[PDB]
Parts: C-alpha cells; sequence; structure tokens
RNA sequence: AUAAUAAUAAUAUGGUAAUAGAACAUUUAAUGAUAAUAUAUAUUAGUUAUUAAUUAAUAUAUGUAUUAAUUAAAUAGAGAA
RNA sequence: AGUAUGAAAAUGAUUAUUUUAUAAGCAAUCAUGAAUAUAUUAUAUUAUAUUAAUGAUGUACCUUUUGUAUAAUGGGUCAGC
C-alpha cells in the first residue's frame, strides 16, 4: 500500500440490491471532495489500461511498477490447475538421445497403426506431442486419415455442419482480444 | 503466432485540428419573381461582403435562376442542406444563412432522453461483472 | 447585376449569366465547324488518292 | 470570326495557366483561398503552390481516348508541365507520413508486433483514408469538361482550384467500369493531393519551424481514433506466452480456475488466471474452461505488446517479437 | 491532494457539469448539449470549469468543483444544430379541433479535444 | 480479341430481370380468382413438366387451361433457346380480366341480389434451374457464411442510456 | 417619434358555446420575365419550426406555365347528413 | 354514353424482406435488441429506410348529452359530388 486513500463502492443513494440500474440514485450520491480508491468491478481481459498491466510486463524504469494498482487479489496456491499439460505439473525431461529418436522414427514410418503416437509415448516415457515433433508418419497413413475425416464430415447432417462452423467462428473470436 | 486484422482509423474532427463543417454556400435568386426580393436586397446591400470577410473558409457562390430563391449549403461530410427562402425579408434570409453556417452537415435525427455523449473509446473503468463486483450478491 | 469584383472579398463570387440557349448555339457552331473542317480534309485526301 | 477559334484560344490560355500556375490567378481562385483558410496553412505557402499540389501528372493524353466504345473518354483535364506537378511533392509527403506516423505508433506501443504495427500505420495513412481526408477538406475533382467550361465562360482560377488528373468521363455509366491503372483513379489522386499539401507545408516551414509539418500531421492524421487492441489475431497464444516467459526472467505460466459458475449449463462462466509464480499475467473469462484459458493467454499477450509507457520514462526499445 | 495515480494513468474520464447537467467523457468523446449556445460560436473552445469527478480505472478525484489548476478539459464547439422536427397532435375526445404541437429543439455538438492532469 | 478488363455494376432488380425467363399468359378464362388460386397454389415452385402432369390429372376445370398455358410457356422457352427439363414455375398468379357482367337475381318476397360472372387470366413466369435457382443457392450460402454465430457468454449491447454517471 | 432583425428583465399563452386577429392550399380575371440545362404531375429520400414549399434521383408528358409577386373574386378545403 | 392518356385509391393474386406456432385486448406511440436493404466521403466502432424479439404507456372516431370505451346516434371501403 503506497497510497492511503479512502476506498468507496460505486454508491447509490437508493437500495443497490433492488435498484442497481437506476442512474438517478448514482447521480444523487455526493461524496466529500478528495482522492478515492474505487476498485474496478470488472475483469481485466480486454483492457490495455496501465492500471491493468502486470508489473513484470512494465519496464524497469516505469514509475508505475512501485504503485500498488495491479492488485494481486487472487492467490495461485488457492486456485487449481486448468487444462495443464503433464510436463508443467512434473517437469520437462530431455532424456532421449539421438539413437532412441532414430528408432522411434523408424518405427513410425514402418507401422503407424501398430506403433501409434500414444504407444511410442508410453514406451519412451515422453509426450505424444514430442513424438509428433520428432517423427513424421508415412504420408499414405496421413492421406488415409484425411479421407476418413472427410467421410465423417460428409456423414453429417446440415445442422451439424452449421454447428461446427459456429464453433469455429467462436474459436476464432476467442483469440481476438 | 500473431496476425493483424486490416482496420481503418476514425476521424474525430475536433481533437487535433478543427476543420470547419460548412465549406460552401450558394445564394440563388431571380431578377424576375417577387419571391426573390429579400434575397436580391441582401445580395445588394453590403451584408454579403461582411459575411465573407467574417468567414473566409466558406466560399459564397451567387447564382441566378428562374425559380424561387435558394440557400444551399455544402458541408465537410458531403451532405447538402437546401433552404428555400421564398418571400423572406433581408433579415430573415441572413438568419437562415447564419443557421446554415452553424450546422454540422449531418442529417436531423430524434434523440432519446440523455443520449448525450458519443464515444469511440472503450470504458476507462471496465464493464461490470457479477464475479468481480465489490459487494457479492447474497 | 452582381459580379465577383462587386463584393471585394475573394471567397465571394458571381457565376456567369450565360443563357442555356446561347451555350447550345455556341456548341452547335463549334461542332458544325469541326465537321466542316474534317469533311473538307477528307475530300482533299480523296482527291490526292485519285491523283496518285 | 469563328467560335472554334475562340474556343481554341481559351484552351491555349488554360494550358498556359496550368503550365505556369501564375500567382495572381491562383490568388483570385476562391476555392484555393477557402481551402487555405480551412486548414490554417502557413502564409509562406503561396496559392500557386497549393494549386500545383492539386495538379496531378498528365503529360500526354492516353490511347484509351480513341474509343469511348470501349468505355472511356478523357476530356476534362488539359496537359501539364513536366516540372510543375504534384509528383515530387507527393513522394516527399508519403515519406513524411511513413516516417512520422510510424514513429508515433512506436512511441505509443514500443513492443507492438511488426505486422500489427504495419497494419496500424496503414490504417493511419492508407490511400482510401487519405482520399477521405481530402474529400472532407473539400478537394473537389475537375469533373466538368473543357468545352463545357468555355461555353459557361468560367475563369481559369476555378480550374486551378480544383483537383486535376486524367479522370475518366463516363467511368461507371450504364454500370460499366474499365479497370484502368492507378494513374486514372480518383482515390489515388486525392491521396496524392493530401500528401502534396503536407510536402508543400514542409518545404515552406522547414528552415523556420522544422516541426510545424509534424504538428500539422498530428492534428490531422494522428488525431484519428484507432483501437490497437482490435488489430490483433492470435493462433496458439499459450505457447507464445510460455516462450515470452522463458525469454524474460519469469516463472513458467500456468492457468488456474479463480471462479466458476453454471458448469452443467448452456452458458457457464469460467474465470481462469494465467499465473507466473504468484503474479497473475492474464485474466480470462469463458463459456468453456479451454476458452477461458485461451482468453487469459491472449490477455497476457495484449498486456505484453500494447504496453504504452509514459513520456517521462526513458525510451523503451523492445527485444523483438516473440518468435515461437 | 496526491493526484499522482490519475496523472500516471493512460485512460482517464471526467464528469464535467454544464448548467448542473453531468456529462461523463473521455478525450475524443462527442457531447450533444440539448440547447442553443449563444456565447460560443462554432470553432470556439470551451474550458470546462465545474468538473465534479476526474477518474482513472481504480481512482477518482472529486471536488465541488475540482480545482481548475489540477486538470485541463477543452471542448470544441463542433456545430450548433437541431433535433428532428416532430408534430404531436393535441385533442380532446369528442372535439374535431386538433391542435398540432410542432417541435424542433436545438442542439449543440461539442467535442472533448483535451482531457489531462496538469 | 481484346486486352480491356471490365467490372459490371448491376442492381438487384437488374440481376433478377436479366436471368433467362419466359412469360406465359392465358386468354380470358371463365372462372373466379379464388377458384384459380385453389389450384395455382399447388403449382408454386414446381418443374414445368411436373406442374403440367398435375394439371392433367387434376379434377378442376381451370386445370386444363393452366396445363395449356404451361405447355405454351414451355414452347416459348424452347423457341428462345431454353430447355423444358430446365424450366421451373418461378411465379404463377391470377387476376380479374375485367368487364364482369352483373345480372340481377330475383328472390322471393320482392328481394334481389346481383349475380356477377367472373372472368380471369392466369399468367406465369418460368425461370431456369440452370441459373436462377443456382444464383439463389449461392446467395443463401453467402448469407450463411456471413451469419455471426451464437456465442454463449457473448458481447450483447448494454441497452439503456448511461445517464452521465458510472454505475460500476 | 418608423420598419425589419437580434438582445436583456417582467407578465401572459388548457379550452366547448361564442367573440376577435393572422395565414396557407385550390380555381378563375387583370399585369407578367423566363425555357427540353426548362416546366408540370407522380414516387422515394433529404431541407426549412413544415396543412406548405423546396433540393436530388427516377418515370411520363409537354417546345411549354394566365408561372413569381400584387390585386380582384369564388361551385375555395369533407371520416361524419 | 366524346377522344386520348392514366404507378389515383379501394380490391384480388403472386414474389421479396422481415416478424410470427406458451400468447390475450383501438393493433398506435415511446423505449430497445436483432435481421435485411440502400448509401460514387461507410474514414467506422458509419448513416438512413423497412420489419408486431422484448419492455412500458395506451377505454376508436363523430353526434347528442349533466355525463358515453359504452351494450346511445351514424358510418362496409375508396374515388368523385
Ligand atoms: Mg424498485
Ligand atoms: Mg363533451
Ligand atoms: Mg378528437
Ligand atoms: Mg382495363
Ligand atoms: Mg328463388
Ligand atoms: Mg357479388
Ligand atoms: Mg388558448
Ligand atoms: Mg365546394
Ligand atoms: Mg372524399
Ligand atoms: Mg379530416
Ligand atoms: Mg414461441
Ligand atoms: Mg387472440
Ligand atoms: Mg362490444
Ligand atoms: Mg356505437
Ligand atoms: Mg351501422
Amino acid at each position: 500500500k503506497q497510497f492511503g486513500f479512502p476506498k468507496t463502492q460505486v454508491t447509490t443513494i437508493y437500495n443497490k440490491t433492488k435498484s442497481a440500474s437506476n442512474y438517478k440514485g448514482y447521480l444523487k450520491h455526493r461524496d466529500a471532495p478528495g482522492m478515492y480508491y474505487q476498485p474496478s468491478e470488472s475483469i481485466a481481459t480486454g483492457s490495455v489500461n496501465s492500471e491493468t498491466i502486470p508489473r513484470s510486463f512494465m519496464a524497469a524504469s516505469d514509475p508505475r511498477r512501485g504503485l500498488d494498482m495491479p492488485v494481486q487479489s487472487t492467490k495461485a496456491k488457492q486456485c487449481p490447475n486448468v487444462l495443464v499439460g503433464k510436463s508443467t505439473v512434473n517437469g520437462k525431461t530431455y532424456h532421449l538421445g539421438p539413437q532412441e529418436i532414430d528408432e522411434i522414427r523408424k518405427l513410425r514410418l514402418d507401422n503407424p497403426q501398430k506403433y501409434t503416437r500414444k504407444f511410442l509415448a508410453a514406451k519412451y516415457g515422453i509426450s505424444p506431442l514430442f513424438v509428433s515433433m520428432v517423427s513424421k508418419p508415412s504420408e499414405q497413413h496421413v492421406q488415409i486419415m484425411e479421407s476418413r475425416l472427410q467421410e465423417i464430415q460428409s456423414r453429417w447432417k446440415e445442422k451439424r455442419r452449421i454447428a461446427r462452423e459456429d464453433r469455429k467462428r467462436r474459436k476464432l473470436l476467442w483469440y481476438q482480444a | 503466432v500473431v496476425k493483424a486484422i486490416a482496420r481503418n482509423s476514425i476521424g474525430r474532427n475536433g481533437v487535433g485540428a478543427f476543420v470547419f463543417p460548412c465549406r460552401k454556400i450558394t445564394l440563388q435568386f431571380c431578377n424576375w419573381g417577387g419571391s426573390s426580393e429579400g434575397m436580391r436586397k441582401f445580395l445588394t446591400s453590403k451584408r454579403l461582403d461582411k459575411w465573407g470577410q467574417e468567414f473566409p473558409w466558406i466560399q459564397f457562390e451567387v447564382m441566378r435562376k428562374s425559380g424561387h430563391p435558394l440557400l444551399r449549403a455544402e458541408y465537410t461530410n458531403g451532405r447538402e442542406k437546401v433552404i428555400c427562402v421564398r418571400n423572406l425579408n433581408i433579415d430573415n434570409v441572413e438568419n437562415k444563412l447564419k443557421l446554415l453556417k452553424d450546422s454540422d452537415g449531418d442529417i436531423l435525427r430524434r434523440r432519446t432522453k440523455n443520449d448525450n455523449v458519443e464515444s469511440l473509446n472503450s470504458s476507462v473503468r471496465g464493464i461490470w461483472s457479477p464475479l468481480h463486483a465489490a459487494k457479492r450478491h447474497r | 447585376h452582381p459580379f465577383s469584383d462587386n463584393y471585394a472579398s475573394p471567397n465571394i463570387y458571381v457565376v456567369n449569366d450565360v443563357t442555356s440557349k446561347e451555350q447550345k448555339s455556341k456548341y452547335d457552331t463549334i461542332m458544325k465547324e469541326i465537321q466542316k473542317l474534317e469533311d473538307d480534309a477528307t475530300r482533299k485526301a480523296l482527291e490526292t488518292a485519285r491523283s496518285a | 470570326e469563328s467560335e472554334l477559334a475562340k474556343y481554341k484560344e481559351y484552351y491555349q490560355g488554360l494550358k498556359s495557366t496550368v503550365n505556369e500556375i501564375p500567382e495572381s490567378v491562383a490568388s483570385k481562385s476562391p476555392s484555393l483561398r477557402t481551402l487555405h483558410k480551412r486548414l490554417q496553412l502557413p502564409n509562406e505557402l503561396t496559392y500557386s503552390t497549393l494549386s500545383r499540389c492539386l495538379t496531378c501528372p498528365s503529360a500526354k493524353l492516353p490511347d484509351k481516348i480513341n474509343n469511348p466504345t470501349k468505355g472511356a473518354a478523357f476530356v476534362n483535364t488539359v496537359p501539364t508541365n513536366k516540372y510543375l506537378d504534384n509528383h515530387g511533392l507527393n513522394i516527399m509527403g508519403k515519406n513524411l507520413l511513413s516516417y512520422h506516423v510510424t514513429k508515433s505508433i512506436i512511441q505509443k506501443y514500443p513492443r507492438l508486433p511488426t505486422v500489427v504495427l504495419n497494419a496500424a500505420v496503414n490504417a493511419y495513412i492508407s490511400e482510401a483514408v487519405l482520399a477521405h481526408i481530402a474529400k472532407y477538406w473539400g478537394i473537389e475533382v475537375e469533373t466538368t469538361s473543357v468545352l463545357s467550361r468555355y461555353l459557361k465562360m468560367e475563369p481559369f482560377e476555378f480550374t486551378l482550384g480544383r483537383l486535376k488528373f486524367f479522370n475518366n468521363s463516363l467511368n461507371s455509366k450504364d454500370g460499366i467500369e474499365l479497370i484502368t491503372g492507378k494513374n486514372f483513379s480518383e482515390t489515388s489522386a486525392l491521396a496524392m493531393s493530401v500528401r502534396s499539401i503536407i510536402a508543400a507545408i514542409w518545404a515552406v516551414t522547414e528552415q523556420k519551424d522544422s516541426q510545424a509539418v509534424y504538428r500539422f500531421i498530428d492534428d490531422h492524421i494522428m488525431s484519428r481514433k484507432l483501437d490497437i487492441t482490435k488489430m490483433f489475431q492470435f493462433e496458439q497464444p499459450t505457447r507464445e506466452l510460455a516462450m515470452l516467459c522463458r525469454r524474460e526472467g519469469l516463472e513458467k505460466p500456468v492457468s488456474k480456475l479463480v471462479a466458476e459458475s453454471g458448469r452443467l449449463s448452456k452458458s457457464p462462466v469460467f474465470i481462469v488466471h494465467v499465473f507466473s509464480g504468484e503474479e497473475t499475467l492474464g485474466e480470462g473469462y469463458g463459456s468453456s474452461l479451454k476458452e477461458a484459458k485461451a482468453r487469459a493467454a491472449t490477455d497476457a499477450l495484449m498486456k505484453w505488446y500494447c504496453y504504452e509507457p509514459l513520456a517521462q520514462q526513458e525510451p523503451v526499445i523492445d527485444p523483438g517479437t516473440v518468435v515461437v | 491532494t496526491d493526484t499522482t495515480p490519475l496523472k500516471l494513468s493512460n485512460e482517464l474520464y471526467a464528469i464535467f457539469k454544464i448548467h448542473n447537467r453531468p456529462y461523463l467523457v473521455t478525450e475524443g468523446d462527442r457531447v450533444i448539449l440539448p440547447f442553443k449556445l449563444k456565447q460560443a460560436e462554432v470553432g470556439d473552445i470551451l474550458n470546462m470549469t465545474d468538473v465534479t469527478t476526474l477518474g482513472s480505472r481504480n481512482y477518482k478525484l472529486v471536488g465541488h468543483p475540482i480545482n481548475t489548476s489540477l486538470y485541463t478539459l477543452k471542448a470544441t464547439v463542433v456545430g450548433k444544430t437541431k433535433r428532428a422536427f416532430q408534430t404531436r397532435e393535441v385533442t380532446k375526445r369528442r372535439n374535431r379541433r386538433v391542435r398540432h404541437a410542432k417541435s424542433k429543439g436545438d442542439l449543440t455538438i461539442l467535442r472533448i479535444s483535451e482531457l489531462s492532469m496538469n | 480479341n481484346s486486352s480491356e478488363r471490365y467490372k459490371l455494376k448491376l442492381t438487384k432488380r437488374e440481376i433478377e430481370v436479366l436471368e433467362p425467363s419466359v412469360y406465359a399468359q392465358s386468354y380470358r378464362i371463365k372462372s373466379s380468382m379464388k377458384k384459380a388460386t385453389l389450384l395455382l397454389r399447388l403449382l408454386g415452385g414446381l418443374d414445368v413438366m411436373k406442374a403440367i402432369s398435375q394439371c392433367h390429372f387434376s379434377n378442376k376445370k381451370i386445370a386444363r387451361e393452366v396445363a395449356e398455358l404451361l405447355q405454351k410457356g414451355v414452347k416459348d422457352g424452347q423457341k428462345l433457346g431454353l430447355k423444358p427439363e430446365d424450366l421451373y414455375i418461378s411465379q404463377i398468379w391470377t387476376g380479374s380480366d375485367g368487364f364482369w357482367r352483373k345480372r340481377v337475381e330475383f328472390k322471393a318476397r320482392t328481394r334481389i341480389g346481383i349475380i356477377s360472372h367472373p372472368y380471369i387470366h392466369v399468367r406465369c413466369i418460368l425461370r431456369t434451374k440452370s441459373v436462377t435457382k443456382r444464383r439463389l443457392a449461392y446467395e443463401a450460402h453467402l448469407k450463411e457464411q456471413k451469419r455471426a454465430p451464437w456465442v454463449q457468454l457473448g458481447d450483447k449491447p448494454i441497452r439503456g442510456v448511461t445517464g452521465g454517471v458510472y454505475k460500476w
């Protein structure tokens, strides 16, 4: 706490629980002249505001670093992990040598149906993503998979296709900010 | 990975340099036609010169046509007001001209109660959220 | 009978009272004159071709 | 006498005035004067210079005049002088715009990604925007023919005051465009005019007040609204954020549920925060958990990039875009 | 009055009052006053004086009215104009006389050009 | 045989009219408009051949006339250049043909009515499955592409006026 | 010592029966430029404190307003028999 | 009951846009989402127009009466008179 301003809710003269939308009550409410701390009643998702940016992303010579406004209201100890990879929970491992990688690559080309990504991962104690990064399958297998996917898509009704399109649009919208 | 979305800027006339909305006014009259008397008098009588001196960013065209006397303004937004000044005296014509020069060119429009400010800017405080409110509901 | 000089403030001006009919007549004369010029030239060219 | 001869001599006089842009004639032109007053251009910037800025290059009449049957006729403009057009000016104005606007953007957002920055620059000074600005100012195009003008018997002053390029008469008549080059487009001509004015301003003020041009630009071009947050479109932002954290002296980012409501409904709400250590980087709301996580990462990236330092701070040079 | 956080903040709003009518604004915002301004012509600048509240995202200075020294708030008068013309009819329930109450109120478009902590 | 590019600018109405169509018209049919409607609603957007077949096996009297009209429109389309298996009835309506002769009906106990005798015409516009239908399918596809999706926790406008004050 | 327009301060401005004052649309008569780049009528969208007129676009007519304006008059305004 | 012309309305069918199959009353007005159309200055986070999401207010008109949503008078609609 750098600043010791008095803090205020966004105060109505009326009952806020019954008349939150009534602007008139807000207009009526006068408060004594001076500086206040009105903490925002909002998530800081779309905001480029300087009171919203974290201190690590502020520059070293920024005066705003010292001021207490990027408030750490939440606590990482209390919050549980969401869609977190197994590498993040128990650390990244760089154990597999070149020979092992070469063997994996050989296996994958030979028989991707038998030696699938998950199986490789299980064998070598490593991620399916990493297996993918390491090794391409036989392009034939990929083509087959694409054809299967196309067939599945064709098997849809009109409605399902539209829903999938909508989902895709939503996904695109998520990454806009 | 990051990609741009092609987007264009919005001009706020006032904030940097004010470009005056009224760009051109056309005084139109008739030599015949008793409805154009006050307009004719205005054109004659040293008022137009004074006006032009006052407002050198507006150009003042003076045209002759057979019909009723006309005051057509021309604004920065591209819209055109045209006021017919038929049978108006000199002073009424001048008032009309003043009104025209005052106008920002935009179309006339019904406003609802307290529809005062028109912002392009995102809210300084955020938008309210029930999870992030100060007083939690019950 | 106002003019652009009459007002003495250079943003004011009076557009020229040329009657529509007069303009039309002028246009007719010019395009006609061009046509006459062209036709004579074509005739001359024909005569030259005939000669050699 | 002959009316053709009268027309011809008028045309010749007009051509001579275009070649010169004589100062007295330019001064007499009411439209130029009003433009000058409107923009509050310097008194050192003469009216001849302003007229020249409106004069686009037009040395020779093109081959497409030969056939109005193919959907084009260029009968409005008159040939210009090679060394008195807006062409050199225009280039200079473009350079100024490219320098100053870009610099201002960098000052505002010192970490802004390269592509995003370029888009912002374009938005500020794209050809269409420039044309719009010119229209707003009142730079009107010489649409009327030379013959028509002669018949009306209007002065050359008015012609000088208007914008002058090879504008195709019957451009979109009967709903038929011909798709010609940039040298016959109205928008382009208007863009050139606005750049040429800027260049003229620069030329006149540089020795007396070097920054006059840049403050004019700020007033007209940099005064326009552009929300930089609307410019971005991320792909796999979590990975990018992790890379950024690695690059800086920050702990690995992990996403965690802060608050949750309406799970097992049509429209839940999941608030997740991407923490690096105890510090939160990005806050992300969402209908799904995945969506919320994505949004937190995007928020973090926005905060990284769109960080705008104060003027009182010493200059922030960013360490490049986060190459994932 | 330690007005340092407000001064620092990139985003900033004001709640200036013209004739006790509050208008919440940022820079670039386009106020539409519901009356004909006589004092200022079009192009004239208005230095706002009765500024009630000056707010960041999380702080706000408030005063009745806030010291003129602490801030700037320049509006520009960007067109006097009018509302759309309306004619509501006034009449009683068994009476053929129907009085037309014509109306076309005046407006003044301001634009908030400058708003900053001095 | 030319290096000149072009871009064509056409209204919605212009687009509609220029697509290949054919305009059938009946003669002065002896019927009510209501009676015609009772049939013609069945032949809304049918292929012309299907419509003709329906008319052939309809029990109604106007039906034969409608069939004949359709046949004529097909013949016209063929003459123009179109195909009969391509043609569908885009529009088909009826109207009064005018000069309906009124005639008093004498009733019991010095009462009367007036009996009109309605004459009508059926017109119809045949358009092509090869063009018009394709165009409207394309339009529908474009509209679908444009359509903004249902977002669950989506940005809806905070409707209402602000009132010169923060409520949050 | 007036008229027009604009300021300031004050008072007034619901209205049936009724009284008083001021306008507009329509048609005819007297006077009367102009013109297909024009006029008239219609539709749509603008403009003027707006039963009215005007601007633009579009359509159809007409080589053209008994046109603007002032007077004189009226078979001069219809959801009510 | 002249001759031309006739996008005058009532009226019918059809197409397009838009709303409508859990919602109740002069069918409008005001608030207010959404969808569509037009827009040679939408620069847009744009503007206009059309359209019974949803909300609020709303007891046809005239006549005659102390007094009418009245279940008092009168009108099927529009055009001309
Ligand atoms: Mg209550
Ligand atoms: Mg009564
Ligand atoms: Mg009444
Ligand atoms: Mg008939
Ligand atoms: Mg009988
Ligand atoms: Mg009958
Ligand atoms: Mg009264
Ligand atoms: Mg009468
Ligand atoms: Mg009637
Ligand atoms: Mg009435
Ligand atoms: Mg329902
Ligand atoms: Mg019901
Ligand atoms: Mg009843
Ligand atoms: Mg009754
Ligand atoms: Mg009855």
